[PDB]
């Protein structure tokens, strides 16, 4: 079964190498939506599923070990 | 109406313009 | 056979404009996506954070087309191309064979199952978008 | 509209029209300043009570 | 839509106009296709528009308030996709059209303002 | 009382209509201009030639129309230049 | 034609006009109201 | 003494600051833009590509930026008579 | 100058911005490189007219 959460303002990234001030730059390329529904797997009994691409991902995790 | 073309309305009615018209017309006289 | 308690969150991106702020130091402190709501597209438009009061012609907008019909020929026999692509013998370039073809379905699946095609030059139009056209003479 | 007027419903055409600079903005902008001042005209000659 | 190579957008209605038996479809002035006949059932049909016009966003700024309305210019209320207000400027959307007057505060168009009155 | 006589003169106004429908109806009528396109439709082009091959098509048939919208918007202030040096008279006048 | 200044006393029958004259207490000799005005735009 | 509170108005004089800095960061903003050339710099051009090709290409540059200065300098002519009409009514004021 | 492939001419100052690590050129506003990061040196300068 699925398990969604809300992603408020996330993914946005440094789109070039440029430095720049205090500007407000008005980039168009491949973001994550802001307010979406990302899905929160677990995969712990074990199971991981073969996921698409399509265009990137963004892969969020909260994990102290190292697993 | 065409590809893309539009017509604003006016802010101000011809009803509203007639008030105008009509209270410098009353004030005159 | 025995791990922990992962949890990871997957999205995916689009292809979205963005509004990104930059402070004095070179990073990013806040960004407006263009197709939200409308105030953050209306402070994509102006290029700022603030927008003083009234009416801001900000995007536009038409509806979508939701089906899709395509009345077409009636149907008819198919124009022999096998007259022509597969006649016994071809006349010189001198005196060259010439033929009007007629109303019909044509099947260009035919004429590709030919030969390894030392030239195949379309000009005014392109063959893999041959199939769709539907030229009169 | 910029986009309706040139390209006119093709997807294809708004990438290549994302070329040209800002030619298509300026325009508008102009366009929408002659309304601003339209409505202002008519307040400056009638709106005097 | 497509009718025998005739590549379009638009809503299809039944139509009044007489084509010449060997005419196919018809334009209008300015040179625009708004009729043709299907090639099936040789019914002449009109092709009227898909809704359109500008979108934009009223706000009174982000220091008093991040509510915003929003009118679709001469779009029918019926056709955009509370407080729904058809004026004969288009439809607006986010408002409470009152009886009552003030002074104008943000011009809508054709008579009407808008504020952030409690 | 003569005055509705000589009425029943307002060729200032229509002036105005007919200078702006006169720019709407030749900005239409500037589509149908292949301007040097095989088509001057757009789709047609769009989708009766390769993707590569229509850029070329279809970068003829924008710049050709992008000057005509240069062209639309500069008369028009030019010309509403004029309304604004008639309006500033007739509020000096009332 | 000729710049033209106003008597030392600077008092016209009461009328008091020191917010428009000069201020000669300043590197620029403008008024008060003057001020006002380049510090807006 | 009322009319410092009321200042302590001027959008007339920041709209002829806001318009002629408008026009300058337009027209050095239009300098990247390819206007459907490989590139959008002259020397590049030549770095990656044959004199024979490279002057077709610079010549699409030259004729995209030259048609920036004539908008540019067209728009300044128009503006120029607004200001000029200001100068004249604030003359005949004082 | 070229810097890594930024080609211009101009004038080479010892500047006072300071660049993320990532990031080996700036701009200015109005869209022009004003400052840049010399590849071998990794020092940052001004790029005045
Ligand atoms: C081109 O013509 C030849 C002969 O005119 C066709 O060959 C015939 O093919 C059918 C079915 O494959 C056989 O039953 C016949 O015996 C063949 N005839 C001969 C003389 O071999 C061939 O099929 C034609 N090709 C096309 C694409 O029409
Ligand atoms: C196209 O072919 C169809 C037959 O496949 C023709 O069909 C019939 O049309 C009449 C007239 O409306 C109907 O009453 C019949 O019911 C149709 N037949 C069927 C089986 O539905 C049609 O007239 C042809 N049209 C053209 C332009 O050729
Ligand atoms: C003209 O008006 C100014 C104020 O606009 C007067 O100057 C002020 O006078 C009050 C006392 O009445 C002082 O408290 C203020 O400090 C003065 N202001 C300054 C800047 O000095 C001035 O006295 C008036 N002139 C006359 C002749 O009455
Ligand atoms: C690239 O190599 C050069 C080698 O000359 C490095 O320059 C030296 O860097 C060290 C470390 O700070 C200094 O102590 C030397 O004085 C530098 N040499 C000279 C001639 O000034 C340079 O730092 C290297 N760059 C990178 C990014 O690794
Ligand atoms: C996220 O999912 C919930 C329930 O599936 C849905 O109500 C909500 O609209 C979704 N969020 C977005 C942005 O579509
Ligand atoms: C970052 O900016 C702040 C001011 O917002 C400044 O005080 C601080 O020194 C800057 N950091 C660096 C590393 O320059
Ligand atoms: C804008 O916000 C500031 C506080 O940040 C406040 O002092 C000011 O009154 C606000 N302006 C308006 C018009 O509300
Ligand atoms: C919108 O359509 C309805 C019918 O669906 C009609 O009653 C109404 O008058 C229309 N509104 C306008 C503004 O034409
Ligand atoms: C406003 O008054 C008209 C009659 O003039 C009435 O028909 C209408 O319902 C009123 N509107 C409201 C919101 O009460």
């Amino acid at each position: 079964p699925p398990a969604y959460t809300n992603s408020f303002t996330r993914g946005v990234y440094y789109p070039d190498k440029v430095f720049r001030s205090s500007v407000l730059h008005s980039t168009q390329d491949l973001f994550l939506p802001f307010f979406s529904n990302v899905t929160w797997f677990h995969a712990i009994r074990f199971d991981n599923p073969v996921l698409p691409f399509n265009d990137g991902v963004y892969f969020a995790s909260t994990e102290k070990s190292n697993i | 109406k065409f590809n893309g073309l539009t017509v604003l309305p006016p802010l101000l009615t011809d009803e509203m313009i007639a008030q105008y018209t009509s209270a410098l017309l009353a004030g005159t006289i | 056979w025995t791990a922990g308690a992962a949890a990871y969150y997957v999205g995916y991106l689009q292809p979205r404009t963005f509004l990104l702020k930059y402070n004095e130091n070179g990073t990013i402190t806040d960004a407006v996506d263009c197709a939200l709501d409308p105030l953050s597209e209306t402070k994509c438009t102006l290029k700022s954070f603030t927008v003083e009061k009234g009416i801001y012609q900000t995007s536009n907008f038409r509806v979508q087309p939701t089906e899709s019909i395509v009345r077409f020929p009636n149907i008819t026999n198919l124009c022999p191309f096998d007259e022509v692509f597969n006649a016994t013998r071809f006349a010189s370039v001198y005196a060259w064979n010439r033929k009007r073809i007629s109303n019909c379905v044509a099947d260009y699946s035919v004429l590709y199952n030919f030969a390894p095609f030392f030239a195949f030059k379309c000009y005014g139009v392109s063959p893999t978008k041959l199939n769709d056209l539907c030229f009169t003479n | 509209d910029c986009t309706m007027y040139i390209c006119g419903d093709s997807t294809e055409c708004s990438n290549l029209l994302l070329q040209y600079g800002s030619f298509c903005t300026q325009l508008k902008r102009a366009l929408t300043g002659i309304a601003v001042e339209q409505d202002k005209n008519t307040q400056e000659v009638f709106a005097q009570v | 839509f497509n009718f025998n190579g005739l590549t379009g957008t638009g809503v299809l209605t039944e139509s009044n106009k007489k084509f010449l038996p060997f005419q196919q479809f018809g334009r209008d002035i300015a040179d625009t296709t708004d009729a043709v006949r299907d090639p099936q059932t040789l019914e002449i049909l009109d092709i009227t528009p898909c809704s359109f016009g500008g979108v934009s966003v009223i706000t009174p700024g982000t220091n008093t308030s991040n509510q915003v309305a929003v009118l679709y210019q001469g779009v029918n209320c019926t056709e955009v996709p509370s407080n729904v207000f058809q004026t004969r400027a288009g439809c607006l959307i986010g408002a409470e059209y009152v009886n009552n007057s003030y002074e104008c505060d943000i011009p809508i168009g054709a008579g009407i303002c808008a504020s952030y009155q409690t | 009382g003569k005055i509705q006589d000589s009425l029943s003169a307002l060729g200032k106004l229509q002036d105005v209509v007919n200078h702006n429908a006169q720019a709407l109806n030749t900005l239409v009528k500037q589509l149908s201009s292949k301007f040097g396109a095989i088509s001057s439709v757009l789709n047609d082009i769009l989708s009766r030639l390769d993707p590569p091959e229509a850029e070329v098509q279809i970068d003829r048939l924008i710049t050709g129309r992008l000057q005509s919208l240069q062209t639309y918007v500069t008369q028009q202030l030019i010309r509403a230049a004029e309304i604004r040096a008639s309006a500033n008279l007739a509020a000096t006048k009332m | 034609k000729q710049i033209y200044k106003t008597p030392p006393i600077k008092y016209f029958g009461g009328f008091n006009f020191s917010q428009i004259l000069p201020d000669p207490s300043k590197p620029s000799k403008r008024s008060p109201i003057e001020d006002l005005l380049f510090n807006k735009v």
